[PDB]
């Protein structure tokens, strides 16, 4: 168990049930000292959120002629945060907010973290990703960081095999529910949050 | 006994042989005892649907001698009672008045230690107001004896006092009209007894036993047994002296042969002198049946008394005697229920109570059914007879001959009688009769008129409001029980026209009422029937409505997540007219957009143009907001429509400023910019951009919150007026208009309580006016607060910071930028 200690957490459209900086901080301090490093920010709906905190993240019938398929995050969770909402409504017309997740791979994965310049969809960039990780795609168990798009934020793409190394936790930075489709306030990020989300250095030159 | 649709309805054809009434009196003085016996006695029980009871068929016949003694019209030995239901506390105002409002006669209980309380007192001028003829009961005479262990003519005294209180309040209050109404005892109009015991009397009942033991004919064998009447055993004489020849008391008639053969059989029996018992009891004629002879204690007393005086006869003797018939109380009482001509072709047909005449049906109140959700129209006929099928106009409220509004002509599915909890169809139903209409629920909220005339005006209306000013969040205390409140809040709003259940973004379990009173009652019977499962109920609350005062400062902007969308928009006042007009069905939202523009076009100042572009309401899809679609040459536009509104509906369910409803809200549709492929369209694309674009607009547009306000109707004595004034002016009161019934020292106040201000009202009314008045309040209107909902000093801003606080929200409301794009 990673979640710290201190009751079932579960996620509403109301926030996260017990689920306090203070808890985070302890799961984040004892995910390390077990060897984990958090990689960055996944944002998704609360049903989604449930599974992938309680089971894992998996993956489930990709497209396997799909090179680019795997599991998006990023280390931004304000780009996270664009995707923590149902994607459409319910019967009712209801589209609720969702919640951002945090990831956190083995530590010994890292030597297959890469990163690029080019933008994930450009000619280049398949060949140029190719290049880095040592094999066709899709991603195995390595990952890409690169431009969303130009000059947009970074998105990193673990490949399905490392996803599924994952152990993901809540975020203490909550969405809004009263403003489903604004963009998250900087200020709402708790400090000590900041101060728990620094990125690994990702490698430029293949292995 | 058992009776069939047939004899029934055959009962319901003399009329003059029927009593409509109901029982005045406070809960703790037997008021549901009495009931019973009469119920046990004269119950009528006919020979799968069932409802909440809300009157009670009584039978009685009587001797061709008795019905001579009634002076009013009758034909026949038989007659039929309706023992229409009361409720317990007098705070149901409303509904006091529902009953009273159908009834004509009354049985006022009074008890014999505490006399006529204060709250008896009130009821009995409201029936007085509807002209009512009382007839009372003294109740709780055992309490009398077992424990003060009172004197004969002490307790003599205490009735006459009690009898004088009374007729204090019947001649101070009654009509000049009706004649003298006050109760005498002499007359057989006041009965004494107990309904523990289950024993009761009237002179009547004595004189008629006394009867021949004296030669004499009733009439003065009852004249003499109350008052000033002696008679000396020894000179074997009756005298009007209290002293024979020489000086020596004389005991009183009604001590001497009514309270006297009582007061023995109690203290023979309650000191178990079993040598006297077997004798005073023959001497009674009171045969004991066996294993009631071993009984002694109150177990045997409380048997004697039952066959020695039925309680339930005396009372049925008085109803029939001398309660009016639909027939002799209509002609003094159509005028006063007729909002029309007191000449007019129906006004008359009421006091003819003329089954031919042009139907005059009154709706009193709805009542819940088991078939369905469904509720049965409970009522009686004025006028005319009504009958299964015939189709008839359905006058609301705010009906008036003139116009067309608030009309429905339907037809009537079925007829039924309400007999008790169950009903039994029948044909038809002439005049003069409590009855039960089956298909009304969808045009009805609750009062009513029915007719076939179409210059018909409405019979005296029953002021009721379905609109939630008060609402609570329930939780379970125990999460397991939580399915079992799912259902029971879907059980309460079954049972109950106006109280409403629903689920906020947040999630919660929301309850809201008519009022404090309403919906603390809803409560109670959530946790106790519907759900009997414990629960969290937060503290009351008032529903405000979020509104605009101005167009949108400059236009409003948002865009989709893809941001390949986006919604150009303003947001502009409605005229409450307009809005008023909405909430009263004249602008409605299922109507022929062309005869709506029209409408709204012509008398009320729209461009025909933007009326033809109205593309929804709100919330619901039907409340006081719009969305006009003022686009020009949007590709596609059409596809997002439905996103749109169902945006829009969100919207104006929980506004901006804290999470209310928005009233009077004009959203127009400057722009719109959609990607060309559908794919990047969807639901979970435009539905939020429009949401944000609308917060915004409303953001820009000057924004204001609304407060629900009251209209409260005050009976009371022009001496306790003054505590009205006094509350008033301590809630922000507003005194609209205050007058006087001609003839009594009774005033009725009328103003207007704003409903954030009304929490504990009645209570603080109670010491206030030495508990004389009586309220009758309803919502009335939406009023605009000046004060800046967005400063937190402000007197708005204090509803909204608070009530944003309590909901959890940032404290500070969300300036218009968090919507407007990020840009
Ligand atoms: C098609 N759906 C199963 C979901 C999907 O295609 N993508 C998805 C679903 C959730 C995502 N959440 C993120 O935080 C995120 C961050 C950077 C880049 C992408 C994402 C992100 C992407």
């Amino acid at each position: 168990e990673f979640l710290g200690d201190g009751g079932d957490v579960s996620f509403s459209t109301r926030g996260t049930q017990n689920w306090t900086v203070e808890r985070l901080l302890q799961a984040h301090r004892q995910l390390e000292e077990r060897g984990y490093v958090f990689v960055g920010y996944h944002g998704t709906f609360l049903e989604a959120a449930q599974s992938i905190v309680f089971g894992g993240v998996r993956a489930r019938s990709q497209d396997l002629d799909a090179i680019w398929r795997g599991f998006y995050i990023a280390g931004d969770p304000a780009l996270a945060y664009g995707y923590a909402q149902d994607q459409e409504p319910d019967a009712r017309g209801r589209i609720r907010n969702g919640a951002l997740l945090r990831v956190y791979v083995p530590r010994s994965s890292l030597p297959g973290f890469y990163r690029t310049s080019l933008t994930l969809a450009a000619p280049e960039a398949a060949g140029e990703v190719e290049r880095l990780i040592g094999h066709p795609l899709p991603l195995r168990l390595d990952a890409i960081t690169g431009p969303e798009e130009e000059g947009g934020r970074l998105e990193t793409i673990l490949g399905w095999p490392l996803a599924e190394r994952t152990v993901v936790i809540p975020s203490a930075i909550p969405t809004d529910p009263r403003n489903v489709g604004g963009d998250l306030d900087p200020s709402s990020i708790p400090d000590k949050e900041q101060a728990i989300s620094a990125l690994p250095d990702y490698a430029s030159q293949p292995g | 006994v058992a009776f069939t649709v047939d004899q029934m309805r055959s009962l319901m054809d003399k009329v003059t042989n029927v009593r409509n009434m109901s029982v005045i009196a406070h809960v703790d003085h037997g008021k549901s005892t009495l009931t019973d016996s009469l119920v046990q006695r004269a119950g009528i029980i006919s020979a799968g649907i069932t409802i909440k009871s809300t009157a009670i068929s009584l039978y009685s016949e009587m001797s061709d001698e008795d019905v001579k003694e009634i002076k009013q019209k009758t034909d026949g030995n038989s007659f039929l009672i309706n023992l229409i239901d009361s409720p317990g506390h007098v705070d149901f105002s409303s509904e006091v008045t529902a009953a009273l409002r159908v009834t004509d006669g009354a049985l006022v209980v009074v008890d014999t230690i505490e006399g006529v309380c204060v709250q008896t007192e009130t009821v009995l001028r409201q029936a007085l107001g509807e002209r009512i003829k009382p007839v009372v009961v003294i109740n709780k005479v055992d309490r009398a004896l077992l424990e003060l262990q009172v004197s004969k003519e002490d307790l003599y005294q205490t009735f006459a006092r009690t009898v004088e209180s009374v007729n204090v309040i019947v001649s101070t209050y009654a009509d000049e009209v009706l004649g003298d109404v006050q109760v005498y005892p002499a007359r057989g109009t006041v009965a004494f007894g107990s309904g523990l015991h289950g024993w009761a009397f009237t002179i009547r009942q004595f004189a008629t036993r006394y009867a021949k033991k004296f030669g004499v004919d009733k009439a003065k064998m009852m004249d003499r047994l109350w008052g000033d009447s002696f008679f000396n055993p020894k000179t074997k004489k009756w005298t009007n002296k209290d002293t024979d020849a020489e000086g020596k008391p004389l005991e009183r008639a009604f001590n001497m042969f009514i309270l006297d053969p009582i007061f023995r059989l109690f203290t023979a029996i309650m000191n178990f002198k079993k040598d006297e018992i077997p004798v005073l009891l023959e001497k009674l004629e009171i045969v004991l049946k066996g294993d009631e002879k071993d009984l002694e204690g109150k177990a045997l007393l409380k048997v004697v008394m039952r066959k020695f005086l039925p309680a339930a006869d005396a009372l049925l003797e008085m109803i029939v005697l001398h309660l009016p018939s639909p027939v002799t109380a209509q002609a003094y009482r159509a005028e006063q229920l007729y909002e029309g001509p007191a000449d007019d072709a129906n006004c008359i047909a009421i006091k003819n109570c003329d089954p031919k005449a042009d139907l005059m049906l009154y709706v009193s109140k709805m009542v819940p059914t088991s078939d369905k959700g469904r509720f049965y129209a409970f009522g009686r006929v004025f006028a005319g007879t009504v009958k299964s099928g015939q189709k008839v106009r359905i006058q609301g409220p705010n009906y008036v001959p003139g116009k067309k509004d608030d009309l429905f002509i339907k037809a009537i599915q079925r007829v039924v009688l309400m007999m008790g909890r169950f009903v039994e169809p029948i044909d038809d139903c002439p005049a003069g009769n409590i009855i039960g209409l089956v298909g009304i629920d969808q045009f009805l909220l609750k009062t009513g008129t029915l007719t076939t005339s179409e210059t018909a005006h409405n019979m005296k209306v029953m002021k009721f409001s379905v609109s939630p000013v008060v609402q609570v969040a329930v939780e379970v205390k125990n999460a397991n029980d939580l399915p079992k409140l799912v259902e029971g809040l879907k059980r309460l709003s079954k049972s109950d026209p106006c109280v409403l259940t629903y689920m906020s973004e947040s999630g919660e379990h929301i309850v809201a009422g008519t009022g404090e009173l309403h919906l603390e009652i809803c409560l109670q019977d959530l946790e106790h029937d519907h759900a009997g499962v414990p629960l969290k109920i937060s503290p009351p609350v008032v529903a405000y409505r979020e509104t605009v005062e101005s167009e949108s400062s400059q236009t409003a902007l948002s865009k989709s997540p893809n941001k390949h969308n986006r919604i150009y928009l303003k947001a502009e006042p409605i005229d409450e007219e307009v809005s008023l007009a909405i909430e009263n069905g004249i602008i409605n939202p299922r109507d022929d957009f062309k005869a709506r523009a029209r409408i709204m076009a012509d008398d009320y100042g729209w461009d025909v143009t933007d009326a033809r572009k109205i593309w929804c309401f709100g919330p619901d899809g039907n409340g006081p907001n719009l969305v006009i679609d003022q686009t020009k040459a949007v590709q596609y536009l059409h596809e997002i429509k439905d996103s749109v509104v169902a945006a829009f509906q969100w919207a104006t369910k929980e506004g901006p400023i804290f999470g209310e409803e928005m009233r009077s809200v004009r959203v127009n549709i400057l722009d719109v910019t959609l990607h060309a492929d559908a794919i990047h369209r969807g639901g979970g694309q435009i539905i939020p951009t429009m949401r944000r674009a609308t917060y915004a607009g409303f953001l820009l547009a000057d924004p204001k919150i609304q407060e629900p306000v009251f209209l409260v109707e005050i009976q009371c004595p022009e001496q306790a007026v003054g505590g009205i004034y006094s509350v008033l002016n301590k809630k922000r009161g507003q005194v609209v208009s205050e007058e006087q019934r001609p003839g009594t020292p009774l005033f009725t106040v009328k103003a207007y309580l704003p409903v954030n201000e009304s929490f504990g009202f009645t209570g603080e009314l109670r010491q206030a006016t030495g508990g004389q008045a009586f309220p009758q309040m309803v919502f009335d209107h939406w009023s605009t607060l000046g004060s800046d909902p967005l400063d937190p000093t402000s007197k708005a801003g204090e509803i909204v910071l608070a009530a944003r606080k309590r909901h959890g929200m940032k404290e500070e409301v969300p300036g218009w930028q968090e919507y407007y794009d990020k840009l």
